[PDB]
RNA sequence: GGUUGCUCGACUGUGAGCGGACCUACCCACUGUGGAAACACCACAGGAACUUCCAACCUUCGGGUGGCGAGGUAGGGCAGAAGAGUGACC
């Protein structure tokens, strides 16, 4: 089918500021349907935090964002909307647009989903990653990578040899640096042959900052 | 005043093919307007059960809402490897909708001890005046792990920092990737960095180590 | 003058278990289902039960038919009638 939501508008944010969250929809019209935004804060859980109903544009709140967030549809742009005020730390959060399904179909059920976008409200200032490379040992597998290092908001992307090397790879998640930054590494196994003669590049993007970098992983230069 | 839904365990682990029963407990009477879930990390959530016990399009037999009375409980008769994913049950009998806090389930496999590799801060860093050592453990399982730095046979502590990735679902292991951070002076005092992996499927403690300058 | 019939009629009534079902229009409501539909809007079905009733219709006068939101407004239906005529009778 074509049913799809695409939400946008998320990002950084001072604590106090506004942001206006947007979700396109792409096939079916959102005048028949009831639309709903879900928040989840990282590592915490869905979070229900508006919908307006179809044919009446009534609106419901939840409480933690009641007279902060209004939630609104335009039908001709077949688009939902959110602005929130007066943002806080605790708003920082994933934010979902969601159709709620035709109820000959799926109940009260959310059929459709966005992908999210993040809202990330803090002041501290966006830094792009220095990106240094896991070089493998001199010594049938060994694994190479990269270290992303000290960047903020999240997220950052790396793929590998733009996103032709997928297997082996394990990018793990974020962790906090104690300096408030994020870091986290990349990495992925190899057969030992192809060091000499396959380059190996990592592709780190970190869209925040609007800094891309690509890092060839080459093996120890003795 | 508000609906409550109360998901118990917050977390399960399960053999693959066994029986898991999530429940969900709503503080009021929410008729059968009780929808459930399936979330994978870094994925939106997909529906389940909507009306408490009916399947929704597309979703494998293995999955069934049932409710009784006040209490909602989502069942799969045998446990595939994908149906690693957080579940949540909402209430959509009242406004504002209320959801569970969540349960977490992960698979169950024989034990795979860990690839254990330690990589030595590379050149562009310590020209940047810092210095992180990297110690992966690949593709292991159960989770159960314990790294430990030694650096010239001084056990570290609090200078460290590991992230565990998600369970492959595939694969059904983990990956770990601790990094001792010093600065560039802290490094040039010692000459030996090692990490010491305990896990279950290893007899004894492996240490991959390297020594400051060996090219 | 009485007795009453006859016709106009101010007005009032439409009476709830030991006993209230007249009609129509609008409004205001309640409940369910359906409308791509949790409230709002619309459509449609329906006002606990047993009773009681025929203001309505049909009747072989045996009986049958159809009918309930004790809501508001209002135009009428049906019941008395204060009073006005007006006859027969004493």
């Amino acid at each position: 089918s074509e049913v799809q939501l695409v939400e946008s508008g998320g990002g950084l944010v001072q604590p106090g500021g506004s942001l206006r969250l947007s979700c396109a929809a792409s096939g079916f019209y959102i005048s028949y349907s009831s639309i709903h935004w879900v928040r989840q804060a990282p590592g915490k859980g869905l979070e229900w935090v508006a919908s307006i109903s179809p044919y009446s544009g009534s609106t419901y709140y939840a409480d933690s964002v009641k007279g902060r967030f209004t939630i609104s549809a335009d039908t001709s742009k077949n688009t939902a909307y959110l602005q929130m005020n007066s943002l806080r730390a605790e708003d920082t959060a994933v934010y979902y647009c969601a159709r709620q399904g035709y109820r000959r179909r799926s109940g009260r059920g959310f059929d459709y989903w966005g992908q999210g976008t993040l809202v990330t409200v803090s002041s501290a200032s966006t830094k792009g990653p220095s990106v240094f490379p896991l070089a493998p040992s001199s010594k049938g597998t060994a694994a190479l990578g990269c270290l992303v290092k000290d960047y903020f908001p999240e997220p950052v992307t790396v793929s590998w040899n733009s996103g032709a090397l997928t297997s082996g790879v394990h990018t793990f998640p974020a962790v906090l640096q104690s300096s408030g930054l994020y870091s986290l590494s990349s990495v992925v196994t190899v057969p030992s042959s192809s060091l000499g003669t396959q380059t190996y590049i990592c592709n780190v993007n970190h869209k925040p900052s609007n800094t891309k970098v690509d890092k060839k992983v080459e093996p120890k230069s003795c | 005043s508000d609906i409550q839904m109360t998901q118990s365990p917050s977390s399960l682990s399960a053999s693959v093919g066994d029986r898991v029963t999530i429940t969900c407990r709503a503080s009021q009477s929410v008729s059968s307007a009780v929808a459930w879930y399936q979330q994978k990390p870094g994925k939106a959530p997909k529906l389940l059960i909507y009306s408490a016990s009916s399947l929704y399009s597309g979703v494998p037999s293995r999955f069934s809402g049932s409710r009784s009375g006040t209490d909602f409980t989502l069942t799969i008769s045998s446990l595939q490897p994908e149906d690693f994913a957080t579940y949540y049950c909402q209430q959509s009998y009242s406004f504002p909708s209320t959801f569970g806090q969540g349960t977490k389930v992960e698979i169950k496999r024989t034990v795979a001890a860990p690839s254990v590799f330690i990589f030595p801060p590379s050149d562009e860093q310590l020209k940047s005046g810092t210095a992180s050592v990297v110690c992966l453990l690949n593709n292991f399982y159960p989770r159960e792990a314990k790294v430990q730095w030694k650096v010239d046979n001084a056990l570290q502590s609090g200078n460290s920092q590991e992230s565990v990735t998600e369970q492959d679902s595939k694969d059904s292991t983990y990956s770990l990737s601790s990094t001792l951070t010093l600065s560039k002076a802290d490094y040039e005092k010692h000459k030996v960095y090692a990490c010491e992996v305990t896990h279950q499927g290893l007899s004894s403690p492996v240490t991959k180590s390297f020594n400051r300058g060996e090219c």
